[PDB]
RNA sequence: CGCCACACGGGGUAAGAGCUGAACGCAUCUAAGCUCGAAACCCACUUGGAAAAGAGACACCGCCGAGGUCCCGCGUACAAG
RNA sequence: CGAGUGGCUUGCUACCUCGAUGUCGGUUCCCUCCAUCCUGCCCGUGCAGAAGCGGGCAAGGGUGAGGUUGUUCGCCUAUUAAAGGAGGUCGUGAGCUGGGUUUAGACCGUCGUGAGACAGGUCGGCUGCUAUCUACUGGGUGUGUAGGUGUCUGACAAGA
RNA sequence: UGUCCCAACGUUGGGCCCGGUGAACUGUACAUUCCAGUGCGGAGUCUGGAGACACCCAGGGGGAAGCGAAGACCCUAUGGA
RNA sequence: AGCCUGUGUACCAGGAGGGGAACAACCCAGAGAUAGGUUAAGGUCCCCAAGUGUGGAUUAAGUGUAAUCCUCUGAAGGUGGUCUCGAGCCCUAGACAGCCGGGAGGUGAGCUUAGAAGCAGCUACCCUCUAAGAAAAGCGUAACAGCUUACCGGCCGAGGUU
């Protein structure tokens, strides 16, 4: 609730590791980000092999535990998270800084980063991060 | 060779620790079919006697003949609605949004909450239909409690208090049934809400008996044999292999057992009366005299004589209801001796 | 015992029968099949080429032979073509069966060497290449990658 | 690469994004037509599939378009209709039509209905020992004849034995 | 099978010996496996009033002993519930001598019988003196 | 050792059965698209769960007093707590 | 005949420990693997049916009781849907057992002049420790979130 | 005939809380760990991740190749008896 | 074999510092202190200093993002998955494929055989009509019939085939 964010990013039909990348640069430079529209980010590639993986992350884990998130909220930030010395001082102030949303609390309309554009018209083989969650069971609650 | 075997009891009730609340919560609710109506009720364990009854089964070779059949007997007098909550759906599941309360309290409901003095029930109802008209609106459910000072046999005054969905036809429908409710007192019955043959839920915390043994917790084996003299009668084997170099959580161990929360599915409701009819001779055994609204729930339900129980309709029944079973004898019969 | 074994030639070669006894006989039967009373009159020459230094015993040898004139026979037990497999096992091989004492292993087998590009088998036919599948046969039982290769014939 | 296909006088075609719609007398269908760099317009008189790529695999997809195009043509005018036989050698099979799916009974005796649900506006239309699968959208209408015959599969006992059922007897 | 129409507790285990309530020839009977049963780990195989067991004659005529053959638990000590919810136990634990088809091998029944067993074998009950 | 209760059904798949369909005018279950289809997967159901550091929500009561601890009689609780 | 995968057997090597990492077998208790014995869904058949045989997906669940033997293994019996195999220091002795191997007593056979020996058999022949840390099962006290009562939410976690 | 199926209830002494008395074993250091990897090939400490608010009570002993004993087996010594 | 045993050499042992996730001997590098600068190996999306660098092409498997190695596997065999380069032959005198039509008679050849007629077996395999058509390439029948290949014509229209 209110983040005085200095960027607002919007990941609709984006590339969640190059904007991640970028997320994770500018707020170890001091800037506090918000990711809108996370359910609508997207990965490359074959649908089938990519769910086996974030399956297996599901499924993997113990009594010292192995925490991963289903909803495309966490999902994104997780993936930020592993682009930050999270467990340093100025890791963890950048990562606190930093917060994924699904769809658009905000009234301004997110910005498009360079470079994290995917074209729907030249691209048939992706995922939305919404459908991953559908697929590890999430409660589509967007 | 070395045999296959089950793992000694379930993992699915756990961690195994003490229960928050004595008074039980339902995390599911039946599905809006019918008319609108308020999705529960609760009443006080009293204790067991027996009753004949007419097979009412359609598939039984026996359909029609005498029978006998375990009864839980639950005083379940009447409850009182005093408030409608209602939920808004968000991006992070429900949420509460507002309350709309009354003015007409228990004379001990303080005994457990901080009565209202002033609130604005219109404005709660507006924010409500508001939310409503954008959409917004999650389930609708009805703060409710009981009112033990109507169980003479149970020694607390003091209420229990529970939230109880209100399924029903439309949300609009359904909103103003609630609203009905409330306002007027509240007070609604067992009746109101079940009918005799249908199959409810039972939720209730268990009987506590504090730490208990692995034997006695989980089912494991005691020592057999020369082993069992050996120094070693109810220990497990082991606490697992030389790697993983850790003790799993999964390895059956000592701890609390009892005083935990069960929904026991599918009850069926053999009766629904009041009076002393179901009471035993020389009194329920540690209870006392019933004498007043009761239940009698085919079987057994969780938690000890005067705790707290909640019904709820049947989120997964197997069989088709088979309304007002005929009752040809309650036995009566001191449960002493 | 597999090929794995002996199929590499990182061994000095060992083939002087005049300092080692007890070799077992060869199983590869005949060398010249077909029409060896004629010679090598004829418009088409399939050769199955080794494409990698390998040992190849001589148990392989005669399977694979076999294999292949075996085939051959969609021509006829006395069809008129001729072939040849031009290598002999002459390498001696051994196998330690004490445990690294006094390893120096007794003789068990033979096997042909063969270099990466050399010709194991050819065969002379008419236009009537049946034996471009005797081979797809006969590569199949000895260790090695093949190339099956054709030289006087420009009948495509 | 390019292809024109000039739409018949008997039918309008429009189309905005991936998705077209062609609509006749017979009926309307909607299709998408979603795949890397391959451009589908409707330039008034005739529809256009067109690339700039000739890879294998850019081609199979046009040459795929294309004859989706045509048979949603055909579907609007003309229409599509694959014709079935019911069939039986000891217990008589009854294949109603009820609601939106076709219900067969008796099977080999059985006691339990088999059904199916029809697919988008096909109509299966039984007459006797004959059954008529028809509609505008060929993808819908070819499922529903298929569904039908794949609804008296058998598997636990050779075919060749049991061969009631029924089959798609004429093909469009 | 069929429903008995009364809930048993199995007073007999693999090994137990029980009288032979006919006149096959055979006095004593040895159980030695319950049709249709499978245990647990280390659990005695068990069996009671209406299963079909497998037997070893112990007692009887030389011909009889020793032979394996099939049969039926018409009695034990261990008590049974009834729907009426009333128990009903026995002076002893019987079993009478079956064929494949589980008609008894013998002409005449020894002793009475549970009701609940005619519920499932017919022939045996219809060869009854006293039913139960 | 006694008694009560412990689904179904949706969703997506594998193997597999098919539809439409091109590269390759034909053919083709597959390349794009689609219909089905496992005791397996997801949901459903039961249990735990504001220490989820984005550390939550709602209603009322209260900030000179709401509520709570100690105390006393007791247990539906309990090795201390 | 040719090419491989596994790391359960056996052999090889001598890297690790001889100021000691307690043996075999069994038991108890927990997790896992799939090369699937049963169960689900399928394909082929020398598929009429019934009963099978062979193959594919698949590890959710199950895979039990007994007679000889210390046995592992294996042989045998009756049940069974089936009574699968394997890893976890050949899982598991700060858990148990102690029948076997392998101490000191003794006998027999064989060998030795003899002491005495045996990759032969046999009878008898011991099981230490009050948990510092860590791990987990359960139970409390505090602090953080920042006054109280009551009711909830659900990120995630467990289940056969 | 409770050795077993298959465990239950009870009795007495402990255990648990309180007053008083009051040791020992053991200790290079650090130490909230878990999954993998690596390393003299059997890591709480190295590497990558994961998890992890502190303190305290009770427990059964998975790990510290736990504590205890300069290996009895085996070999070696121009050792002993 | 992270085996045993030679040999030449450089290294570890007794060798820091930079890189290689970690890691005696792999790469750079041989090093007094302190200071400024430029490179080496290696690296420049983030973690992480430096490019989300440029021209062009391939790959759809998350192949791959793994010099060396006990350590990073992946083989024989197979692939109309896809991209590129070559050669031969056919083609607007209309190819390849598909669809439509034609596939005729002497004559159901002779022989054998109850039989045999394109098609059990044996021999032969001729000539007529014609724009085509085997003494029949594959099914089928008890033998016929029937269904088709070869062969010809039409429709179509551009590359096709090896
Ligand atoms: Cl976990
Ligand atoms: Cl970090
Ligand atoms: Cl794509
Ligand atoms: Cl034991
Ligand atoms: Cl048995
Ligand atoms: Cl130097
Ligand atoms: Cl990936
Ligand atoms: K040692
Ligand atoms: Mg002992
Ligand atoms: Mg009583
Ligand atoms: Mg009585
Ligand atoms: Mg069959
Ligand atoms: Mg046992
Ligand atoms: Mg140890
Ligand atoms: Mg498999
Ligand atoms: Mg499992
Ligand atoms: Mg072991
Ligand atoms: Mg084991
Ligand atoms: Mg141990
Ligand atoms: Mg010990
Ligand atoms: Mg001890
Ligand atoms: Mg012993
Ligand atoms: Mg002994
Ligand atoms: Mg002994
Ligand atoms: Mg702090
Ligand atoms: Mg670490
Ligand atoms: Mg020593
Ligand atoms: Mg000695
Ligand atoms: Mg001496
Ligand atoms: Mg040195
Ligand atoms: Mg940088
Ligand atoms: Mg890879
Ligand atoms: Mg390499
Ligand atoms: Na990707
Ligand atoms: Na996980
Ligand atoms: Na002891
Ligand atoms: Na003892
Ligand atoms: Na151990
Ligand atoms: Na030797
Ligand atoms: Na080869
Ligand atoms: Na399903
Ligand atoms: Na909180
Ligand atoms: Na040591
Ligand atoms: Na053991
Ligand atoms: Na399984
Ligand atoms: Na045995
Ligand atoms: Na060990
Ligand atoms: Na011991
Ligand atoms: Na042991
Ligand atoms: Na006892
Ligand atoms: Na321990
Ligand atoms: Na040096
Ligand atoms: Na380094
Ligand atoms: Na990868």
């Amino acid at each position: 609730a209110e983040f005085d964010a200095d960027v607002i990013v919007d990941a609709r039909d984006c590339i969640m590791g190059r904007v991640a990348s970028q997320v994770a640069e500018q707020a170890l430079d001091g800037e506090t980000v918000a990711v809108v529209n996370a359910e609508r980010a997207v990965i490359t590639g074959r649908e089938e092999q990519i769910v086996e993986k974030y399956e297996k992350r599901v499924d993997i884990g113990n009594d010292n535990g192995y925490f991963y998130p289903k909803r495309p909220d966490g999902i994104f930030k997780r993936t930020i998270r592993g682009m930050l010395p999270h467990k340093k001082q100025r890791g963890r102030e950048a990562f606190e800084s930093v917060r994924v949303y699904l769809g658009n609390p905000y009234d301004e309309d997110g910005e498009v980063l360079d470079g994290t554009s995917l074209d729907r018209l030249s691209n048939i083989k992706f995922v939305t991060l919404g459908e991953i969650s559908e697929t590890l069971g999430a409660n589509k609650t967007w | 060779p070395q045999p296959s075997r089950p793992r000694k009891g379930s993992l699915g009730f756990g961690p195994r620790k003490r229960s928050t609340s004595e008074t039980p919560r339902f995390n599911s609710w039946p599905s809006d079919d019918g008319q609108p109506g308020v999705q529960g009720f609760a009443g006080y364990k009293a204790g067991m006697t027996h009753v004949v009854l007419v097979n009412d089964e359609p598939n039984s070779p026996r359909e029609g003949m005498e029978e006998t059949v375990p009864v839980t007997v639950i005083e379940t007098p009447p409850m009182r609605a005093v408030a409608l909550r209602a939920y808004e759906d968000t991006p992070y599941g429900q949420r509460p949004l507002t309350e709309v309360w009354t003015d007409e309290f228990h004379s001990e409901l303080d005994r457990t909450l901080d009565v209202p003095e002033d609130h604005d029930p219109d404005a709660a109802e507006e924010q409500i239909r508001d939310a409503h008209e954008a959409g917004d609106l999650g389930d609708l459910r009805l703060i409710t409690h009981t009112v033990p000072d109507a169980v003479p046999s149970v020694p607390k005054k003091k209420p229990d208090v529970m939230e109880t969905r209100v399924g029903g036809g439309s949300v609009s429908d359904r909103l103003d049934h609630a609203l009905d409710i409330v306002e007027d007192g509240g007070e609604h019955a067992m009746n109101d809400i079940f009918r005799a043959g249908e199959y409810a839920d039972v939720a209730g915390v268990t009987k506590g008996k504090g730490t208990q043994g692995p034997v006695k917790r989980w089912g494991v084996q005691k020592r057999k044999g020369k082993h069992a003299r050996q120094g070693w009668r109810r220990r497990i084997g082991n606490l697992g292999p030389w790697n993983p170099s850790r003790v799993r959580s999964t390895v059956p161990q000592q701890g609390q057992t009892g005083y935990h929360q069960r929904t026991e599915l599918n009850k069926r409701l053999i009766d629904i009366g009041e009076g002393d009819e179901p009471t035993v001779d020389g009194g329920f055994v540690n209870y006392g005299e019933v004498d007043g609204p009761y239940t009698l729930v085919k079987g057994s339900v969780p938690g000890p004589d005067k705790r707290l129980v909640r019904f709820r309709p049947a989120v997964r029944p197997n069989d088709q209801p088979r309304l007002d079973p005929e009752v040809r004898y309650v036995s009566n019969e001191s449960n002493q001796g | 015992k597999p090929g794995a074994m002996y199929r590499n030639s990182s061994k000095p070669a060992y083939t002087r029968r005049e300092y080692i006894s007890g070799i077992p006989g060869k199983k590869i039967a005949q060398f010249d099949m077909g029409n060896n009373g004629a010679g090598p009159t004829y418009p088409a020459q399939v050769e199955l080429v080794v494409e990698k230094p390998v040992q190849i015993r001589h148990n392989a040898l005669e399977a694979a032979r076999v294999a292949a004139n075996r085939y051959v026979q969609n021509s006829g037990a006395a069809a008129n073509y001729k072939f040849r497999i031009r290598k002999f096992p002459f390498h001696v091989i051994r196998e330690n069966k004490d445990g690294m004492r006094a390893p120096f292993g007794k003789p068990v087998g033979t096997a042909a060497r063969v270099h990466g590009a050399n010709h194991i088998f050819i065969a002379w036919v008419n236009p009537d290449p049946n034996v471009e599948e005797a081979w797809r046969r006969a590569k199949m039982k000895v260790t090695p990658t093949i190339n099956i290769d054709s030289s006087p014939a420009g009948n495509a | 690469p390019r292809v024109e296909l000039e739409i018949p006088e008997d039918v309008d075609a429009e189309q905005d994004h991936l998705d077209i719609t062609v609509e006749g007398d017979n009926g309307s269908v909607t299709r998408r037509l979603w795949y890397p760099d391959i451009d589908v317009s409707v330039d008034g008189d005739t529809v256009v599939i067109e690339s700039d790529e000739d890879n294998a695999k850019t081609m199979s997809t046009i040459g795929t378009f294309q004859s989706h195009i045509e048979n949603m043509f055909h579907g609007v005018t003309e229409g599509w209709e694959y014709g079935m036989e019911v069939f039986y050698s000891h217990f008589p099979m009854q294949v109603n039509v009820e609601g939106d799916e076709v219900v067969i009974e008796n099977f080999l005796g059985e006691k339990a209905p088999r059904r199916t649900t029809i697919h988008g506006d096909t109509d299966v239309e039984i007459d006797g020992e004959e059954l008529t699968v028809s509609g505008p959208d060929i993808e819908a209408v070819g499922q529903t004849a298929a569904d039908i015959e794949q609804l008296t599969r058998i598997n636990d006992k050779d075919v060749r034995v049991f061969q009631d059922g029924v089959y798609i007897t004429r093909k469009p | 099978m069929e429903a008995l129409g009364a809930d048993v507790t199995q007073g007999l285990e693999k090994g137990s010996l029980i009288t032979c309530a006919d006149n096959t020839g055979a006095r004593e009977l040895k159980v030695i496996s319950v049709h249709g049963y499978s245990g647990t780990k280390n659990r005695h195989p068990k069996a009671g009033l209406g299963d079909k067991i497998t037997v070893s004659v112990t007692k009887g005529t030389p011909e009889m002993r020793r032979q394996v053959l099939e049969a039926v638990v018409v009695r034990q000590r261990k008590p049974i519930r009834r729907p009426d919810g009333t128990r009903v136990k026995f002076e002893d634990n019987a079993a009478v001598i079956v064929d494949e088809n589980e008609d008894p091998r013998g002409t005449e029944l020894k002793g009475p019988i549970a009701r609940e067993v005619a519920q499932r074998f017919g022939s045996v009950a219809s060869a009854a003196t006293m039913i139960v």
